[PDB]
């Protein structure tokens, strides 16, 4: 039959994974890849969540 | 009072028989009436 | 031939004939204790007549008793069409007493309601033949009527009352006769000059048991599951011609109940459960110039046309909580008895069963009213705006309306039939539960 | 709320209905049964079919067990609608059941009418009438096939089906007598109808074909069946008159455990006439008009529920000189006895007295063994025949003790007794335990 | 024989069961084991002038109304047994 | 809901077993007494019973009439007629609530009450086809009733 | 209805009684704006009304119904619409054609 009221539901693979995130607020527009620098939170105040935006498929 | 788990319920076709039907239907058989070899344009008939 | 069917045997027949358990061609009859049934006339203490109240003591002229019939001899006070079940009307009520304790009681209206719901077909016609004049008899005609009692022991041998096991308790029946009977000594509100008083006789059919059964009944304790009638008469919210009257009735009933039943009526005219109208059969002289919608065609007092019934809808509520969804009056008049009885119920008579088979003896489901703190019946009436004297209005109207003459149906009779236990031991007995 | 609120309202008074429950109503388990099939086979009629002729048939060995027997007749109307009364029933004057050369039972056209009057009812009775008469206002020259079912013990239930294969040396035969005259078919009152056709007759028997195991058991095992038989004699009815209430004591030449007695009074001229003729609707030919004549019935309405036309005032049955019950009125035997024990509606002029709780059932439920009574007597008191049958005022406005002057025409009395016996089958032969 | 009521003209019944009106099996014809089952019907002669009561009411066994030819549809029904199986919270018929 | 339409219902889990099912209809008279014949029965062209998508059974308006003709009787039949027709000489414009009991196996006996409680994983539905026309209600023979 | 059991039931009159008694100030006014015409609208005017329900779970998140924890029980709302509405399809006892 079935297993009802006690099943491992879907957590994040329901609406689909986010292939964008916050990686496009300060996105790159040039065709060439950009020099990637890590996040490395150095600010006591005024941080960000820019998400590095590493070009996985370069020119 | 009463459970209702008919939302996530499979159809009733999964619980049928498929083998407790009507008669055996002796209509589909084999073809065992092979026509004579005869003659044709390739194998022409021999002389008299 | 039939052989062509027998040979047509498959897997699907295993459920019907595989590993067979029974046959249909070998009836085994069960050997039974020898017994005989004797019909014995009872004496009556006190004169009978209209307005009289008399009683009988069931004589010890057998071991067990069942069927009881009250005979009456009436003479018509008018012509055919002037009476309606007059022997039923006459026997106003019957009270059953054992050892000085009331066991049960029936009322003339109950007999009418009971019949309207539970008898049927030729059982019902034969019944009518035993209570009324049904062959167009004329004024002065004399007839003996036979109106059976319907106490629990009067319906089945299975509940034969063990008089022999009640050696120290008297068993009595008190019979109240109506002050008036339509078409016999009264015609509507007027008395009929020269009307005769009824002759009455009570008959009890006794069971004579053989030696061993007599001994067992006399010596052993017994518990008989019995039926009892409960009845409360009450005011009906007077139906109105301008709106929908409504009413909340306290169902002051007790015990496991097989069913509730009720009717609305005009107390002036026995058996009138519907409004009067100028359509054939619906009133005295109906269909012609002489018709009146103030008096019924007594011989045709009952009807199946719910357009003349007052109830619009009803529900039973227990402890402030609905017992079932509100249904229309026609649901209680026609569907309920279709489902539960199998007969046809006249308009104005309603039934609500708690049982699968309320017409039977087996307690096939019951509602225990002795476990309810606040039982109540909620009724809504039809708007009584239809001009009863105009067939076009009487017959061409809507589901929610009735005759203006329906406002005369001011009396409501609610009955309940329940199950109790009549325990007999050491020559004495009575009911297991008071309430 | 709803039904759950009822279930939870449980207490002490429920224990006697639902504590330690034994059954449910919601899980039916059906019985597995032996495999069998039913086939209709036409029998060969020996002898010559015609009015007044005797014919017979041997029930052919076309099955293992036999039940229903239906005799078909093709009859025509020798006059218009209203001139016939159950003519197929009238035609089959009698039927004798013979097994192994000896009599088992014998029924009469009048018995079929009496039986029907007492035991069939509602739509069964109507459908029955449809199979023996013309009930759709058919006219002269009309032709119909009628079906007259038989009512021998094996013709009523498969439980008593006769195991013909067990009778390896004995045949089962049916002897039939056709009436010399049939009303509205070949005669109209005393006159013959010129040109009337002779009947076409066919006898059908329903055979039960059993599967292998069951067939073997029936052929090999001895069997006993508790079966019904009809005892019957005709008597002269004491003649009542305008000047007197005739009385008569009829010694009953009966034997065996008897379920019941049944009887009627009749006019031999007019089949089924058990009541007096009168000028009231349906009570005579032409009733209600100038031609009304109380010498001939409205044949199509020969039977009636109008008691005033009945001839019996009162009756009792004595056994060895001891009244078996207190004297009751004829109407008690006509209306009440069958009310209490059968549940149908019996026509005026037909009476029943039961010694059984269920005279209509297969299972013995109390019987009177007449073989142990030295002098059983039916005591009858007749009504005074003083009412002028041609005057509705007199016919309908009269008293309990009187009837029509035309009631003196009911000169024949037919007394029947329904008893049990034991059919015995062994070693290839049929049988009866008692004489 | 099989029910005990009254059937109106034009409606016909043939039982393979002792008591077809009840719930309990009392003999059946299993058509899953019959290849060619046929209902054979013979009709009455439609020669009666339906507008003349005498023509109808006084006629023979095998002759009906000219208006009887309007009864052009035939409805054939059969009632059988099957088994409804319930388990694992699911159900359906034993035979498909 | 309307003439000629196909409608359906799913049976709610408000109890454990089910038996009787009655369909209530309200019809009006499009002509006088004598113009209708069991019109509520005619209206229910057909009905189907389905469990988990499998048709268990089906009835037709004609079947209801045939069934009745053969198996109902006496006052059972009359009361039935009272719940599906106008039998008290009602006139044009009359409105009436009719009750059509269904005749599926579980609608006839408690012995076969459908165990909805045991069908926790399957839906149970009824389908009803309403007639395109009902005599004496929306059409007099072939003539539409305005 | 939850699990087939009647949990609660409200009536048009309750909505009116409840509002009349428990809502207030601009909560009541804004509430009226969602159920009536309050800007002197004229015949033929069309508006969408929003009638919030007032069951316990419709008043606080604290009693939100855990449909997630009721995987086997469905939750239903059964409604009845009035046969007549004043100033919409009827004017007192008269119907508005």
């Amino acid at each position: 039959k079935n297993l009802q009221a006690q099943n491992f539901l879907t957590a994040t693979q329901w609406i689909g994974v986010n292939t964008q995130g916050s990686s496009l607020k300060n996105a790159n527009y040039d065709l060439r890849a950009d020099p990637i620098i890590p996040k490395a939170d150095v600010g006591p105040w005024m941080m960000s969540s820019v998400d590095p935006n590493i070009y996985q498929k370069p020119l | 009072i009463n459970p209702n788990g008919e939302r996530d319920g499979t159809g009733s076709y999964v619980t049928e028989n498929m083998c407790s039907m009507t008669l055996e239907s002796q209509r589909g058989l084999v073809n065992r009436y092979i026509t004579p070899p005869g003659v044709t344009g390739v194998v022409q008939q021999g002389g008299e | 031939g039939g052989l062509s069917q027998l040979v047509a045997y498959g897997a699907q027949d295993v459920y019907l004939t595989g590993n067979p358990q029974i046959t249909f061609f070998k009836t085994v009859y069960r050997r039974y204790t020898n017994f005989a049934i004797e019909s014995i006339q009872q004496t009556i203490n006190g004169s009978v007549g209209f307005g009289n109240k008399v009683s009988t003591q069931i004589s010890r002229n057998g071991d067990l008793i069942t069927d009881i019939v009250v005979e009456f001899v009436l003479t018509k006070g008018g012509n055919g069409g002037t009476t309606y079940y007059p022997a039923e009307e006459l026997l106003q009520d019957v009270e059953l007493e054992i050892g000085g304790q009331r066991i049960d009681k029936h009322y003339n209206d109950w007999f009418r309601t009971y019949d309207a719901l539970f008898r049927m077909n030729d059982d019902r016609y034969n019944y009518r033949r035993m209570t009324d004049w049904v062959n167009n008899e004329l004024v002065g005609a004399q007839k003996r009527f036979y109106v059976p009692l319907i106490f629990f022991f009067n319906q089945t041998p299975g509940l034969a009352l063990p008089l022999i096991a009640l050696q120290y308790h008297e068993v009595k029946l008190y019979f109240t006769l109506a002050s008036q009977v339509q078409g016999v000594n009264y015609n509507g509100s007027s008395a009929i000059a020269g009307a005769a008083q009824p002759t009455m006789s009570v008959w009890v059919d006794y069971i004579f048991l053989d030696t061993q059964e007599r001994t067992r009944f006399a010596q052993l304790p017994h518990e008989y599951l019995i039926e009892q009638l409960q009845f409360t008469g009450s005011e009906t919210a007077t139906p109105s011609a301008t709106t929908q009257a409504s009413q909340n009735i306290r169902l002051n009933f007790n015990h496991p109940t097989k069913y509730l039943a009720w009717n609305f009526n005009n107390p002036t005219n026995y058996g009138q459960y519907t409004a009067l109208a100028n359509i054939p059969g619906a009133c005295s002289g109906a269909g012609t110039a002489a018709a009146t919608v103030t008096t019924p065609d007594y011989g045709n007092t009952g009807t199946y046309n719910e357009q003349l019934a007052v109830l619009d809808s009803a529900k039973i509520q227990l402890n402030g909580q609905d017992r079932f969804a509100t249904r229309k009056g026609s649901y209680f008049n026609k569907v309920q008895p279709y489902q539960s009885i199998g007969g046809v119920t006249p308009a104005g008579v309603y039934l609500y069963s708690f049982a699968l088979k309320p017409a039977g003896r087996q307690p096939s489901g019951t509602c225990n009213f002795s476990r309810i703190d606040n039982a109540t019946l909620s009724l809504t009436y039809k708007t009584c705006s239809i001009d009863a004297t105009s067939p076009a209005a009487v017959l061409g109207n809507t589901e929610t309306v009735t005759a203006n003459t329906a406002t005369l149906l001011t009396a409501l009779n609610i009955y309940a039939k329940n199950y109790n236990v009549l325990r007999i031991m050491s020559g004495m007995g009575g009911l297991a539960y008071a309430n």
